[PDB]
């Protein structure tokens, strides 16, 4: 508990890209969030939007 | 660019489209600049 | 059938070929609303319904 402040430093960047990678879950409003999803189900036209 | 047509194919004639005239018989780019025109022309073309 | 008693048919084990439907003109309309009608032949499903 002594060295609270450099194990917080470690734990906000790996809470940092471990959100950062959890948002490549996220949909956003598209069809999927796997990009190989919309590129195999999706024609050009459609897939772009 | 200029040709006649079957009227049920005529939704064939603009980007992104796929079927025996957008494939096989004319094609348009699918960043197309342009304005597709065209009229039922039975009164003249049917023999 | 009638609309109110909508006939289901489950489509199962097999090979389809999207593109035997997609080229009769006969059709009206083919609006597709998650995929679209060229891209179903390399696709693969769980189920199909009709």
């Amino acid at each position: 508990s002594a060295l609270g402040k450099l194990q917080d430093v470690v734990n906000q960047n790996a809470q940092a890209l471990n959100t950062l990678v959890k948002q490549l879950s996220s949909n956003f409003g598209a069809i999927s969030s796997v990009l190989n999803d919309i590129l195999s189900r999706l024609d050009k036209v459609e897939a772009e939007v | 660019d200029s040709f006649v047509i079957r009227g049920d194919e005529v939704r064939q004639i603009a980007p992104g489209q796929t079927g025996k005239i957008a494939d096989y018989n004319y094609k348009l780019p699918d960043d197309f600049t342009g304005c597709v025109i065209a009229w039922n022309s039975n009164n003249l073309d049917s023999k | 059938a009638s609309v109110y008693a909508w006939n289901r048919k489950r489509i199962s084990n097999c090979v389809a070929d999207y593109s035997v439907l997609y080229n009769s003109a006969s059709f009206s309309t083919f609006k597709c609303y998650g995929v679209s009608p060229t891209k179903l032949n390399d696709l693969c499903f769980t189920n199909v319904y009709a």
